[PDB]
Order: structure tokens, then C-alpha cells, then sequence
């Protein structure tokens, strides 16, 4: 996927799981929330973890 | 590579060839199609997918 996906890459083998839940009333700021940042460019890929 | 890196397409997935390897291989007379479809159909174009 995008570079945000390529920032966190899991190994081909992975024991465990992920939990995702919606967050609209706490992480959304009426004036605009900009504390969260992501990566958009890099030299190359990343090893797992 | 550099072309689809900048364009930031929302839907991108390649079958039978890796997108990262695409710069290396050599082809003959690549085709290109183009049309406009309804939203559902964008999740509905795939080989052997009814
Ligand atoms: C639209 O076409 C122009 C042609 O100069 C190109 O520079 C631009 O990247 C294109 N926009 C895309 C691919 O989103």
C-alpha cells in the first residue's frame, strides 16, 4: 500500500492479531487535529519491527 | 515506480507481477485500457471474478 503502510510492516509469519476500533468523538478536533504525523517518503523498505 | 509513487492512486493492485519489480522486466507492446464505472464495480474487476 502507501508509505504509511510501509512504515509499519509485519513479518511473513506473525502470531497474534490486530484490533481496530473507530474514534470520532475523541481524536477529531473541531479546530483541526494535526498532532498525528505519518511518513510519505523513504530511501527503501524496512525490516519487520 | 516514480510515476505511481507521486500520483497517489487510491486503488492499486497487480496480479502475476510485483509492482516493485516492474521497473526491471522487459515487455513487448504493452496495452492500456480506460473507462469510467460505478463505485461498486471498482471492487469488481479481477480475473475469474464474476
Ligand atoms: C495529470 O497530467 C499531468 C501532465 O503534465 C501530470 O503532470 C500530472 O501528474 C497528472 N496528474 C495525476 C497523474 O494525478
Amino acid at each position: 500500500g502507501k508509505i504509511a503502510d510501509y512504515n509499519y510492516k509485519l513479518p511473513d509469519d506473525f502470531t497474534g492479531c490486530v484490533i481496530a476500533w473507530n474514534s470520532n468523538n475523541l481524536d477529531s478536533k473541531v479546530g483541526g487535529n494535526y498532532n498525528y504525523l505519518y511518513r510519505l517518503f523513504r530511501k527503501s523498505n524496512l525490516k519487520p519491527f | 515506480s516514480v510515476l505511481y509513487n507521486s500520483a497517489s492512486f487510491s486503488t492499486f493492485k497487480c496480479y502475476g507481477v510485483s509492482p516493485t519489480k516492474l521497473n526491471d522486466l522487459c515487455f513487448t507492446n504493452v496495452y492500456a485500457d480506460s473507462f469510467v464505472i460505478r463505485g461498486d464495480e471498482v471492487r469488481q474487476i479481477a480475473p475469474g471474478q464474476t
